[PDB]
């Protein structure tokens, strides 16, 4: 809700918050962000197909 | 090599990968016969035409 370019940026520059991990069998919440690297655009905008 | 980093990750050092093949010999052998009668006839001197 901060603006439609403060989302555009929040989108881009840094994660939108707590995705799923890397080459793991169950999805568990990144927390280090070492060597992953994602966007969501379901977060973004807050629908599902 | 291994790139830097900005994050905070464990970073890999000088890393040097020691890798060795061997070498595989080949045999190949095939059986032709001679008989004993053309041999004891090359073994000897000829006379008549």
């Amino acid at each position: 809700n901060r603006g439609l370019y403060n989302m555009v940026n929040e989108y881009s520059q840094r994660l939108g918050g707590h995705p799923a991990t890397s080459n793991t069998e169950v999805q568990f919440v990144v927390i280090a962000g070492t060597d992953v690297f994602l966007e969501q655009p379901c977060s973004f905008l807050q629908e599902a197909f | 090599p291994t790139i830097a980093h900005g994050d905070g990750r464990r970073p890999s050092k000088q890393r040097t990968f020691i890798v060795v093949k061997n070498c595989h010999k080949h045999h190949i052998s095939t059986e032709m016969e001679l008989s004993m009668l053309d041999l004891e006839i090359l073994h000897s001197i000829p006379e008549t035409p």
